[PDB]
């Protein structure tokens, strides 16, 4: 539900939708429904 | 509904209904998920 919201379109810049990890950390911190330590566990679940 | 879009920009929306904070009340409830710079345009803060 977060990834379909209109907030992520203010962070995608690449034409393939490849959001950088430095930008996604501030992204989920902006839409502040999450918690503190959970959002870096989500970083390690992606692929670099 | 559609006719009422013309007002929210205005600086006197609660003209006579007690309140004068509803604005600042919906830059908070439904306001963080959406652009807290985006809504504050829609009302004209």
């Amino acid at each position: 539900d977060i990834v379909g919201s209109e907030a992520f379109q203010d962070y995608v810049t690449d034409p393939r939708g490849l959001i950088s990890k430095k930008d996604f950390q501030k992204a989920m911190d902006s839409q502040k429904q999450f918690t503190g330590p959970e959002i870096q566990f989500l970083l390690s679940c992606s692929e670099a | 509904g559609q006719w009422d879009r013309l007002v929210l920009n205005t600086p006197s929306f609660p003209s006579n209904y007690w309140d004068k904070f509803v604005k600042r009340k919906v830059l908070d409830k439904h306001g963080d998920i959406f652009g807290r710079e985006r809504i504050a345009e829609l009302l004209g803060m």
